[PDB]
RNA sequence: GUAAGUUUAGAUUAUAGCCAAAAGAGGGCUCUUCUGGAACGGAAAAAACCUUUAAUAGUGAAUAAUUAACAACUUAACCAUUGAGGCCUAAAAGCAGCCACCAAUAAAGAAGCGUUCAAGCUCAACAUAAAUCAAAAUUCCAUAAUUUA
RNA sequence: UCGGAGAAAAUCUCCGAAUGAUUAUAACCUAGACUUACAAGUCAAAGUAAAAAUAUCUUGACCCAGAUAUUUUGAUCAACGGACCAAGUUACCCUAGGGAUUCCUAUUUAAGAGUUCAUAUCGACAAUUAGGGACCUCAUUGGAUCAGGACAUCCCAAUGGUGUAGAAGCUAUUAAUGGUUCGUUUGCAACGAUUAAAGUCCUACGUGAUCUGAGUUCAGACCGGAGCAAUCCAGGUCGGUUUCUAUCUAUUUACGAUUUCUCCCAGUACGAAAGGACAAGAGAAAUAGAGCCACC
C-alpha cells in the first residue's frame, strides 16, 4: 500500500459537468470552502498530515483556502475525506464596516448583512 | 483435410501463470469448433490422454480433423513428481474442424470439457464472436453510472487501501483464478 | 500549505508483541518489507473489521457506520416404391465384413434397427397444420411479514 | 569467524581464506571524507624527502611474556569480541522457575465388461468450491456399571429394479422403532458354538470425588548389548502404597410389548424335476416392563 498518483483525466471536466454543477470553465472561483466529513483514523499517515496542514482537524467546520495549484495538490490527497464548495460573495467582499456582520450560508454564500429578520 | 487428422501424442516428460486474462490461443487458427477455457487451471498429462483418446475415437478421418492449441507439460511440480501445463481463462485448449456442423461436435467437446480440471465450454467461431459482442454490448449500454475502473483508478472513497495493485488492470472481471463473465 | 527543526547539557526504561490488508521469498505454514487498528456505536456475543479529534453538566438537535437479500425458453401425426448394390464367410438385401455410396419416378438415402442374409418393427422425403442465463452426533432456534406514496 | 557467486535485502543454493608467489622495495607528514553501537577497518589533495612516477595481482583485542638498540616478534585464543589453566554420569537425586499434562465414501462423465445389450450388477482417463482415514531412529488404552445421541440401517417393518419361474439372492429408495449372545487362546488378534441380527460412529479410554487391569515408569534385582568406570538401552524379565465426611448446580414416584419357532393354508401356487412360497388364521415360548406369594 503506497501513495497513488491519479490520472490527469480525472480532473478534466466535461461539457455536461459544467451544466450539472453550474460552474463556468472561465472566470474560475477564487476561494474554496473545505470541510472534513470523514475521520483520519484508519487512514495512512500522509493523509493524516495533510489534514493538519490544511487546518481541517475538526469535522464539519469550514476552512477557507486558495484555489491555487499548490493548495489544490494537497486537497487532491485528501479528496475523499473532505467536501469542497466554491465560496460565493453575493454582496461583494466584506469591508471594514461589514466585517462584524457577516455570515457564511450552507449554500456557499458569505452574506455581509445578517439581520435575522423576515425577508418581507 | 490434414493427413494427420488424429490428435498427436504428448510427452509426459519434456502463481500468476493462471491468474489473469489469457493472451495466447484466444483466436481460431484452422478449425471452426474448439473448447474454450472459462477459468484458470493446470492440465496434467492425465487430462491430455482423456482429450486425445476421446476425441480421436469419435472423429471421422475422412471429414474431421483436430490439432492441439496448448504446449506440452513443462512446469515442474515437487512434493519433480510431474509437470503441468498452465492455462489461463479464455484459452482454446483444443481446436477441431472439418466439413461438419457444430451440433455434431457439441456432445463430444462438451463431454471432454466437463472432465477438464477447470471450467470450460465448447464454442464455435460464431459462438465465440457472439460472446465478445455481448460483452461489448453490455459495457456500452450499462445504465450504472459507476464502474469498477473509475472508482479504483481515481481512488474514490479511499478504495485502494482495500485493493491489490493488479486489481486496477483486471477491473474486477477476474478475482483470483476465477473469471466473472457478467461482471462488466 | 503550514510550525516545527538542528545543536548543547542530563536521564532512565525498553531490546519477546497481537490481528487485519498488500507485495514478495522459501516451501497450508513459515520468514521479509509497506499500511492500519486497540469504542463507550455497528457487525449477534466480537482486543485487531467499519464509524469515531480530547472530557464536562443539560428531560435539546442534526448526523456516521449499521446480517441482511428479493425457478429463469420446438414433434404435431402422418409415410416408407429395385436390379440381395457388390465381395470373403452358401449368398450377404439401407444394412455379417469391406468398397461403390446406388434404381425410375409427383416422391425415398438408405437413419435407428431388423436380419443366418431377406424376416423388415419403420427415420428423412412426398403428401399436411403450427413451431441460454441473473437469488452427524444434549434440544429446531427471536417472533413474524409479499405493497400507504 | 571472515570473503566470493545466485536466490534478488530474512533462510536457502555454491566456491574459497586463516595466503600465495612476483617484484621497481612502496618514506615521512597532513586538508577533506567513506564505513561504524563501541572496537577494528577504508580513500586521499597539498607540503617535505628519497629516487628518476609504480608495488602489482589474485585475517585475533587487552594483559603478559620475549628479541635485538630504538626497532620488533608471539594463537585452528577457529567456541574465531578471545575465561591463563577443568571431563563423564545420576532411574538416589535436589532447589528456583517455565511449559505442557494412498485409501475409501457420496455425486458427474462412460471407453470398455456383461454371448447380444453402457448404466440388471459394474467399469478406464479423468471431473466435485466433495466428505473421512549427515549413517541410524521412535512413543495413552482394555474391562465393569450406567449408558445419552447421530443414521452413513446389522436385524425387525414398507417398497422400486433385475440376467427376479418358485426358493435363495443382488441393487436402490424409505424408516432411528426396539433389539443387537456366550466362551477359548490371547495381547492385539486368533478361533469355537449360537442368533432375526451379533450395525458403524459421536459423547475429553462418554463415564477413575463409581470400581478395576495394563501403559506412561521411577527406588531393589537379573540376563543380552554397550562404556575405562559411574552408569546406560525407548532391548528382555520378576517385585513394587493415591486419599477425599458433597458446600453449590443437576438429578432421585405411572402407563397403553418387542422378537422367534411350530401348526394351518399346504408338499399346495410355481416348477421338467430337484425343490418349494405370500397374505390371511390359530398356538407355543424367549426377553423386557409392571406386579404378586395359592403352590414350589
Ligand atoms: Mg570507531
Ligand atoms: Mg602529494
Ligand atoms: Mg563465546
Ligand atoms: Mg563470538
Ligand atoms: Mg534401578
Ligand atoms: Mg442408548
Ligand atoms: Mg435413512
Ligand atoms: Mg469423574
Ligand atoms: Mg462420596
Ligand atoms: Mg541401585
Ligand atoms: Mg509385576
Ligand atoms: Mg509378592
Ligand atoms: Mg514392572
Ligand atoms: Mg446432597
Ligand atoms: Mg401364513
Amino acid at each position: 500500500f503506497t501513495k497513488s498518483r491519479i490520472p490527469d483525466k480525472v480532473f478534466q471536466p466535461k461539457p455536461e459537468d459544467h451544466e450539472k454543477y453550474g460552474g463556468d470553465p472561465q472566470n474560475p472561483h477564487k476561494l474554496h470552502i473545505v470541510t472534513r466529513i470523514r475521520s483520519t483514523k484508519r487512514r495512512p499517515y500522509w493523509e493524516k498530515d495533510t489534514i493538519k496542514m490544511l487546518g481541517l482537524q475538526k469535522a464539519h467546520s469550514p476552512q477557507i483556502h486558495k484555489n491555487i495549484p499548490s493548495v489544490n495538490a494537497k486537497l487532491k490527497v485528501v479528496k475523499h475525506l473532505i467536501r469542497i464548495q466554491p465560496l460565493k460573495l453575493p454582496q461583494g467582499l466584506p469591508t471594514e464596516e461589514t466585517m462584524s456582520s457577516t455570515c457564511l450560508k450552507s449554500t456557499g454564500e458569505l452574506v455581509v448583512q445578517w439581520h435575522l429578520k423576515p425577508v418581507e | 483435410i490434414p493427413e494427420r487428422s488424429k490428435l498427436k501424442f504428448v510427452e509426459r516428460v519434456p502463481l500468476k501463470d493462471i491468474r489473469g486474462p489469457s493472451t495466447e490461443a484466444t483466436d481460431f487458427t484452422e478449425g471452426n469448433f474448439a473448447i474454450l477455457a472459462l477459468g484458470g487451471g493446470y492440465l496434467h498429462w492425465g487430462h491430455f490422454e482423456m482429450m486425445r483418446l476421446t476425441i480421436n475415437r469419435f472423429m471421422d478421418p475422412k471429414n474431421m480433423f483436430a490439432i492441439w492449441r496448448v504446449p506440452a507439460p513443462f512446469k515442474p511440480i515437487t512434493r519433480i513428481d510431474h509437470y503441468v501445463t498452465p492455462v489461463k481463462t479464455g484459452c482454446l485448449v483444443v481446436e477441431m474442424g472439418g466439413r461438419c456442423e457444430f451440433e455434431e461436435v457439441k456432445g463430444i467437446l462438451n463431454q471432454v470439457a466437463h472432465k477438464l480440471p477447470f471450467p470450460a465450454k465448447a464454442v464455435s467461431r460464431k459462438t465465440l464472436e457472439r460472446m465478445h459482442q455481448n460483452q461489448r454490448e453490455r459495457e456500452l449500454n450499462n445504465q450504472n453510472p459507476w464502474t469498477f475502473e473509475h472508482i479504483a483508478t481515481a481512488n474514490m472513497f479511499g478504495i485502494r487501501k482495500f485493493l491489490s495493485p493488479y486489481d486496477l488492470t483486471q477491473k474486477g472481471r477476474y478475482w483470483g483464478k476465477f473469471y466473472m463473465p457478467k461482471r462488466v
